[PDB]
C-alpha cells in the first residue's frame, strides 16, 4: 500500500480535496455575494436604457433593526443621493477626471467629502448620547499630561486662529475624539483628533491653513454633536491636505509636508 | 468600478511625477505613472520569463521555476541561461513591486485618506528582499537565494532549513512563528466579535459597541474598545513579518554551524553545570 | 508624533462603570480592576469586569491542575534540587506511553501513563471554556459566532492528539507535554508521512495562515488611514454608512477592482481566518491512517519538482 485507492488512482484522500475546492469554491461565490449588499444595484441610469449594463449575481435581502427607537433598515442600496455635486464631464470616456464646478470644500466634491447619515447623534449602549465636552460629564479627567486647553491650535501660515477651549469625548469608549476651537469671533469649532499635532508648546493642524478655518461647518447646536455635522467637520478639515496648500501638486518626502 | 457612489469622488490629484497627465481610470482600475510603470516593469518579466521557459523544457505551469547563478559562479550577473535570467526576473520583479507599492500613496493620497497601507506593504517588500538580494549579497554566490518556481521553492526551504539542524530550535522561528500565530487569533476573534453583534439572535436589536466592549470585559475579562483591535491589526501580523525576517538574514552569517547548539550557553553557565 | 494614527495622543480616563446587565446574571461580575496608564496608551487602561461565574471555575481548576501535574510530572523525577528545573525547563518532556499497549488507560507511572490523566483534565478544560463563550454569548445576544469560530480551533486541538491517535489504535501519536520536544515530535511526524510539504492539506493550511497576517494588516491597515472620521467604529456603519466606509471602499475598488464594506470585511475576514485551523486539520487526519509516504499520493497526481 502508498495510499489505498478506489476507482482508478483516486483514493478516499482524492476524493476529499475534490470535494474540498468542489464547495469552497462555491463559498467565495457567497460571501462576494453577501459583501455587495450595497454600491453595485444601480450604477446605470436610465436616461437610456440597458445594452450596456449593471451586474447582478446581487442577494436577496433581510433586515437591520436600529436599537435606539432607530426603525427598520433594508441596506440592498436603493440609493438615490439626493444631495448635488459640483461635477461635469472633461471627454466622453467616464474614466477621465471630472472637474469640479466652482470650488469644492464650500460644497464638498473630490477628497473632502461628506455624505447624509441620520441627522441624529450616535448609538450609545444605554439610550444617552455618546460624544459629549469634557465640560460636561461624570469626572473625565486628562491628569497631569498635556491637555491641550490652555494652548493655541494653530494652522500652517500663523497662530492667530487658535482660542482652545475643552476637549469633546466619547464616554463609553473613554477616547477624546475632539478638541474645540474658539476662533478668533468666539465661534467654538471642532477638529477631529487625529488630524491635529499637540506639541507641549502649540497645536499644529499642519491639515488646514490659517484661514479656511472659520468654515468648520458649524455644529449648530452646543453639546449634541452629530453625522451630517460629524461626517461634515472630518470633510472640511480633510480638504486641507490635498486642496490647501496652493501648490496643487508636489513630488513628496518624510517630515511635515515641505515645511516653510 | 462605476460604484455608485464613487461618482463624486473621481476627481483629479495625487500624482508624485504623473502631474495631471496620466490619471484615467481604465474600467476599474486607475492608471497612474506607476500603474503603468508596473504593467511595463512587470509584463517584461513575464515576457521574459515565459520566453526562457521556451529553450529548457516542457510548457507547464508547476514545471519550471528560476535558478540564480551556480554557487561559487562569483556573484558578478553571469550568462543569461546559467542564472542571468534570474537577474533580469529580479530587476525587473523588485522593480515591479516598488511601483505598486508608491502606486497605492497615489491613489490614497487623491481621497484624502493616510500613507499607511504601503507602509504595512514596504515590509513584505522588506521580507522578499531579504531572502533574494540582501541575505545572497552578503556572502558572494548568488545561488544562496531562491529559484522563482512554484512546486520547487517549496523545496530550497527544507534544503536549507535542515542545513542547520531542525530550525524549529532556530530562534527568530520561535518568537516570529507566535506573531504570525497569534494574528489569526486576533482576526478570528474579531471576525466573529461584530458579525455576533451586527445579528444576534432573532428578531432582537443590532448589539452595538458596548456588547462588543462588554463581551470580551465579560469572558478574557479584558476589551480594547473598538480603534484598539484595528491597532494590533498592522502590529502582530506585521511585526510578523518584521522578526520572519530576522530568522533568516542572521543564520548565513552571526552563526554557521547547526543550530540546538545555540540552546546549549543556558544549558552550562557556571552556577549551573 | 499622532499625524498616523499609531500611540494615542491625550490621556482622558473616567468613572469605570460596571455595564451591561442584559440577562447576564449581573450576580457575578466582580467590582473593578486597576486602570493602566501603559495599556492606557495602547487601546483602552482598564482591567474590568471579570465575570468569575457556575461552568467557568470548573475549567480554570483543570486547566491549573492539568499544569500542576504536567509541574509535579516534571519534577517528580527531575532531579529535584531546584537548580536545575530552571536550566533544563526546556528539554523536559514527560513523552506518554513509549512502548504500545493500545488505547489501554492501564499504563502507568514511567511507561507512559502522565498523559491518561493530564490530557483527561485538559480535555475537559478547552471543552468547558467552550462552555463559557455560548452562555456568554446569549446572555445578550452576540449571536454565536464567537463561540462557533472556536469550535474549528477546537477541532484540530482533538484531531491532533485524540482522534487520529484513537485510528492508529495508539496514543502514542499523542503531541505529549513539554516545551522542547512538542516542536521536535511535530518534525519527524512529515519525516515519516514523506516530506509533508508534498501533502494537498498542509498546503492550503499554510496558504490560508499566511492569508490571515495579509487580511488583518489589510483591515488594520485600512482602518487607522480612515480613522480621521469613523472607519474606527463598524457596526454603526453597517447601519448608516459616512465617507469611512465609502473612502475606504474605493480605495480597493481602484487598487485592485472590487472591494467589500462593513459586514461583508468581517464575513470574509473570519472565515479566512478560521479556516487556517479546519482545512489544516483535515490533512493531519488523513496522514498515517489513510496514507503513507505522502510523496507517492501526490506522485500519482502530479504533486512534481
Ligand atoms: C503548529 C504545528 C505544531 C507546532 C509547532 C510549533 C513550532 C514550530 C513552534 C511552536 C511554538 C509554540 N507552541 Mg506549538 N505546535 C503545535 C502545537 C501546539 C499546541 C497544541 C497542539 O496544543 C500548543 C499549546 C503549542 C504551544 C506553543 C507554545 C508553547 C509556543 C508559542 C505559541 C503561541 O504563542 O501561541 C499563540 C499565542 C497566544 C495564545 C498568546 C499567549 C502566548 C502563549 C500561549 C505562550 C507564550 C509562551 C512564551 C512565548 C512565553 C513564556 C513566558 C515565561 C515567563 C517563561 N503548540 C503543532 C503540533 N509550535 C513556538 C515557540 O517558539 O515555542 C518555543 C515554535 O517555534
Ligand atoms: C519563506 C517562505 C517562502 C515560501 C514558502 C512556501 C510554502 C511552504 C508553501 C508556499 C506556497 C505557495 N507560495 Mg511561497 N514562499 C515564498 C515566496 C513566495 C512568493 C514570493 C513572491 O516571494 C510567491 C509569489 C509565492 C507563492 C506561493 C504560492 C503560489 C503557493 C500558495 C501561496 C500562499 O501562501 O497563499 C497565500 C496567497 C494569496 C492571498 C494570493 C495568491 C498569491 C499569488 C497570486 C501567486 C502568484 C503565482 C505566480 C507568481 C504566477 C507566475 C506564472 C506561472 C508559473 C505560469 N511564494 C518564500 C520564499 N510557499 C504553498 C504551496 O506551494 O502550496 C500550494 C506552500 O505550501
Ligand atoms: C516540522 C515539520 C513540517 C511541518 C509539520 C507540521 C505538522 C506536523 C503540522 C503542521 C501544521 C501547520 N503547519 Mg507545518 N510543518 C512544516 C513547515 C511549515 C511551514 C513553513 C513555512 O515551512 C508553515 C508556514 C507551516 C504552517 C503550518 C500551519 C498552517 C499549520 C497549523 C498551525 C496553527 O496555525 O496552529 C495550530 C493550532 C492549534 C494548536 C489549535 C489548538 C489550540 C488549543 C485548543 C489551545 C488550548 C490552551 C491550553 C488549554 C492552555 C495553555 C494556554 C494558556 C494561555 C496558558 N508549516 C514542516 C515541514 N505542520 C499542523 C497541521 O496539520 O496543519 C496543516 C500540524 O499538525
Ligand atoms: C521546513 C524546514 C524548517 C523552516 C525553515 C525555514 C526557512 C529557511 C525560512 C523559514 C521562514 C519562515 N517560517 Mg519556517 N521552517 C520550519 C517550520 C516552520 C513552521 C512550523 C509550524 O513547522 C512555521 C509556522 C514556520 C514559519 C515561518 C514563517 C514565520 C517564515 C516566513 C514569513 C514571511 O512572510 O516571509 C516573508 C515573505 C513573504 C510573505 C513573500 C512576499 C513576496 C512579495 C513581497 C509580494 C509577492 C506578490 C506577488 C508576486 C503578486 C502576484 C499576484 C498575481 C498577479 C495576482 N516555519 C522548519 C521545519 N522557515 C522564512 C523566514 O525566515 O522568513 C522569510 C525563511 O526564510
Ligand atoms: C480561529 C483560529 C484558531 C484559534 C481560535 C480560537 N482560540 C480561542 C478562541 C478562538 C475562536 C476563543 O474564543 C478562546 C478564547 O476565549 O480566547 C479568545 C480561545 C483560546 N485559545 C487559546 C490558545 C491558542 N489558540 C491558538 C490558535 C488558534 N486559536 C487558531 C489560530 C494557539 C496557538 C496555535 O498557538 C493557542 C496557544 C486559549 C488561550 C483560549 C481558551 C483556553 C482555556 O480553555 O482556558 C482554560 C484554563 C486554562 C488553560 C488554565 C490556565 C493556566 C494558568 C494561567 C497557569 C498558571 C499556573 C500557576 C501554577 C498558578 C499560580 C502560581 C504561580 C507561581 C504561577
Ligand atoms: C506586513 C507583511 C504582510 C503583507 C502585507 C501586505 N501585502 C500586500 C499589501 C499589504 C498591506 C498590499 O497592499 C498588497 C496588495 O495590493 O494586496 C493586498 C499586498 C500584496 N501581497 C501580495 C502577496 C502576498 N503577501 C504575503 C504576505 C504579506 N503581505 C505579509 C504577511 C504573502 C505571503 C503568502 O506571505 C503573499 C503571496 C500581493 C497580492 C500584493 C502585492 C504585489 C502586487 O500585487 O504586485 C502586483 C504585481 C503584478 C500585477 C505583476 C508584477 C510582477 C510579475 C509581472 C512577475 C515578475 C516576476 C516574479 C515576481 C518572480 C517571483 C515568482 C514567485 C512564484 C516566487
Ligand atoms: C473590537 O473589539 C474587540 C475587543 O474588544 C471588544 C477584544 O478584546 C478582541 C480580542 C483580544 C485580543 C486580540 C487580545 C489577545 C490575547 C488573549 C485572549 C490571551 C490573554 C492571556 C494571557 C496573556 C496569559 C496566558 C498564560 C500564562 C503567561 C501562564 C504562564 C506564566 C509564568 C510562569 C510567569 C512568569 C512571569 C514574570 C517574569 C513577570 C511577572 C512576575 C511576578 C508578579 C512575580 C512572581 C509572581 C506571580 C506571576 C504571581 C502569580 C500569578 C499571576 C500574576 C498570573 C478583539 C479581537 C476585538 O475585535
Ligand atoms: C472595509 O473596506 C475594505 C474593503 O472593502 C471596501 C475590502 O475589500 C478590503 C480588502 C479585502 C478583501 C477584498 C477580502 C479578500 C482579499 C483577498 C483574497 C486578498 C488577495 C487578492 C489578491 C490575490 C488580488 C491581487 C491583484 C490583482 C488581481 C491585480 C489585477 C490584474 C489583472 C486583471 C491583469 C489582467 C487585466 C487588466 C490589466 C484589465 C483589463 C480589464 C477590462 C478590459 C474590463 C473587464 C475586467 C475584469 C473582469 C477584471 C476582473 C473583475 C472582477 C473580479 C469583478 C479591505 C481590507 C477593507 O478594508
Ligand atoms: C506547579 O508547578 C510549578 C508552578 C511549581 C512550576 C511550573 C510548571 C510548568 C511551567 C509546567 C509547564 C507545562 C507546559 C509548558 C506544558 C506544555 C504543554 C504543551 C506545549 C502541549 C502541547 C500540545 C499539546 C496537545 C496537542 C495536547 C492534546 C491533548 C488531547 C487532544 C487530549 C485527548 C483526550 C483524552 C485523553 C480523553 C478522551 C475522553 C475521555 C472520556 C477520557
Ligand atoms: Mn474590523
Amino acid at each position: 500500500m502508498v495510499g489505498v485507492t478506489a476507482f482508478g488512482n483516486f483514493d478516499l484522500a482524492s476524493l476529499a480535496i475534490y470535494s474540498f475546492w468542489i464547495f469552497l469554491a462555491g463559498l467565495i461565490y457567497y460571501l462576494q455575494t453577501e459583501n455587495m449588499r450595497e454600491g453595485y444595484p444601480l450604477e446605470n441610469e436610465d436616461g437610456t436604457p440597458a445594452a450596456n449594463q449593471g451586474p447582478f449575481p446581487l442577494p436577496k435581502p433581510k433586515t437591520f433593526i436600529l436599537p435606539h427607537g432607530r426603525g427598520t433598515l433594508t441596506v440592498p442600496g436603493p440609493e438615490s443621493e439626493d444631495r448635488p455635486i459640483a461635477l461635469a464631464r472633461t471627454a466622453v470616456s467616464e474614466g477621465f477626471p471630472h472637474a469640479p464646478t466652482g470650488d469644492p470644500m464650500k460644497d464638498g466634491v473630490g477628497p473632502a467629502s461628506w455624505v447624509a447619515r441620520r441627522d441624529l447623534p450616535e448609538l450609545d449602549g444605554h439610550g444617552h448620547n455618546k460624544i459629549k465636552p469634557m465640560k460636561a460629564a461624570a469626572g473625565f479627567h486628562v491628569s497631569a499630561g498635556k491637555n491641550p486647553i490652555g494652548l493655541p491650535v494653530r494652522g500652517c501660515d500663523l497662530e492667530i486662529a487658535g482660542k482652545v477651549v475643552d476637549i469633546w469625548v466619547d464616554i463609553p469608549e473613554q477616547m477624546a475624539r475632539f478638541l474645540e476651537v474658539e476662533l478668533k469671533d468666539g465661534s467654538t469649532r471642532l477638529l477631529p483628533m487625529q488630524m491635529v499635532k499637540v506639541q507641549s508648546n502649540r497645536v499644529h493642524v499642519n491639515a488646514l491653513s490659517s484661514d479656511l478655518f472659520a468654515g468648520i461647518p458649524t455644529i449648530k447646536s452646543p453639546t449634541e454633536v452629530t453625522l451630517l455635522e460629524e461626517d461634515k467637520i472630518c470633510g472640511y478639515v480633510a480638504g486641507g491636505l490635498m486642496y490647501a496648500a496652493p501648490k496643487r501638486k508636489s513630488v513628496v518626502a518624510a517630515m511635515l509636508a515641505e515645511y516653510a | 468600478a462605476l460604484l455608485s457612489f464613487e461618482r463624486k469622488y473621481r476627481v483629479p490629484g495625487g500624482t508624485l511625477v504623473g502631474g495631471n497627465l496620466f490619471d484615467f481610470w481604465v474600467g476599474p482600475f486607475y492608471v497612474g505613472f506607476f500603474g503603468v510603470a508596473t504593467f511595463f516593469f512587470a509584463a517584461l518579466g513575464i515576457i521574459l520569463i515565459a520566453w526562457s521557459a521556451v529553450l529548457q523544457g516542457t510548457w507547464n505551469p508547476q514545471l519550471i521555476s528560476v535558478y540564480p547563478p551556480a554557487l561559487e559562479y562569483g556573484l558578478g550577473g553571469a550568462p543569461l541561461a546559467k542564472g542571468g535570467l534570474w537577474q533580469i526576473i529580479t530587476i525587473c520583479a523588485t522593480g515591479a513591486f516598488v511601483s505598486w507599492a508608491l502606486r497605492e500613496v497615489e491613489i490614497c493620497r487623491k481621497l484624502g485618506i493616510g500613507y499607511h497601507i504601503p507602509f504595512a506593504f514596504a515590509f513584505a517588500i522588506l521580507a522578499y528582499l531579504t531572502l533574494v538580494l540582501f541575505r545572497p549579497v552578503m556572502m558572494g554566490a548568488w545561488g544562496y537565494a531562491f529559484p522563482y518556481g512554484i512546486w520547487t521553492h517549496l523545496d530550497w526551504v527544507s534544503n536549507t532549513g535542515y542545513t542547520y539542524g531542525n530550525f524549529h530550535y532556530n530562534p527568530a522561528h520561535m518568537i516570529a512563528i507566535s506573531f504570525f500565530f497569534t494574528n489569526a487569533l486576533a482576526l478570528a476573534l474579531h471576525g466573529a466579535l461584530v458579525l455576533s453583534a451586527a445579528n444576534p439572535e432573532k428578531g432582537k436589536e443590532m448589539r452595538t459597541p458596548d456588547h462588543e466592549d462588554t463581551f470580551f470585559r465579560d469572558l478574557v475579562g479584558y476589551s480594547i474598545g473598538t480603534l484598539g483591535i484595528h491597532r494590533l491589526g498592522l502590529l502582530l501580523s506585521l511585526s510578523a513579518v518584521f522578526f520572519s525576517a530576522l530568522c533568516m538574514i542572521i543564520t548565513g552569517t552571526i552563526w554557521f554551524d547547526q543550530w540546538v547548539d545555540w540552546w546549549q550557553w543556558w544549558v552550562k553557565l557556571p552556577w549551573w553545570a | 508624533a499622532e499625524y498616523q494614527n499609531i500611540f494615542s495622543q491625550v490621556q482622558v480616563r473616567g468613572p469605570a462603570d460596571l455595564g451591561m446587565t442584559e440577562d447576564v446574571n449581573l450576580a457575578n461580575r466582580s467590582g473593578v480592576g486597576p486602570f493602566s496608564t501603559l495599556l492606557g496608551w495602547f487601546g483602552n487602561a482598564q482591567l474590568g469586569p471579570i465575570y468569575l461565574g457556575s461552568l467557568g471555575v470548573l475549567s480554570l481548576f483543570s486547566g491549573l491542575m492539568w499544569f500542576f501535574t504536567i509541574g509535579i510530572w516534571f519534577w517528580y523525577q527531575a532531579g529535584w534540587n531546584p537548580a536545575v528545573f530552571l536550566r533544563d525547563l526546556f528539554f523536559f518532556s514527560l513523552e506518554p506511553p513509549a512502548p504500545e499497549y493500545g488505547l489501554s488507560f492501564a499504563a502507568p507511572l514511567k511507561e507512559g501513563g502522565l498523559w491518561l490523566i493530564a490530557s483527561f483534565f485538559m480535555f475537559v478544560a478547552v471543552w468547558s471554556w467552550w462552555g463559557r463563550t455560548y452562555l456568554r454569548a446569549q446572555a445578550m445576544g452576540m449571536g454565536k459566532h464567537t463561540a462557533w469560530a472556536f469550535l474549528s480551533a477546537i477541532w484540530l486541538w482533538m484531531v491532533l492528539g485524540f482522534i487520529r491517535p484513537i485510528l492508529m489504535g495508539s496514543w502514542s501519536e499523542a503531541v505529549p507535554y513539554g516545551i522542547f520536544s512538542h516542536l521536535d515530535w511535530t518534525n519527524n511526524f512529515s519525516l515519516v508521512h514523506g516530506n509533508l510539504f508534498y501533502n494537498p492539506f498542509h498546503g492550503l493550511s499554510i496558504a490560508f495562515l499566511y492569508g490571515s497576517a495579509l487580511l488583518f494588516a489589510m483591515h488594520g491597515a485600512t482602518i487607522l488611514a480612515v480613522s480621521r472620521f469613523g472607519g474606527e467604529r463598524e457596526l454603526e456603519q453597517i447601519a448608516d454608512r459616512g465617507t469611512a466606509a465609502e473612502r475606504a471602499a474605493l480605495f480597493w475598488r481602484w487598487t485592485m477592482g472590487f472591494n467589500a464594506t462593513m459586514e461583508g470585511i468581517h464575513r470574509w475576514a473570519i472565515w479566512m481566518a478560521v479556516l487556517v485551523t479546519l482545512t489544516g486539520g483535515i490533512g493531519i487526519l488523513l496522514s498515517g491512517t489513510v496514507v503513507d509516504n505522502w510523496y507517492v499520493w501526490g506522485q500519482n497526481h502530479g504533486m512534481a519538482p
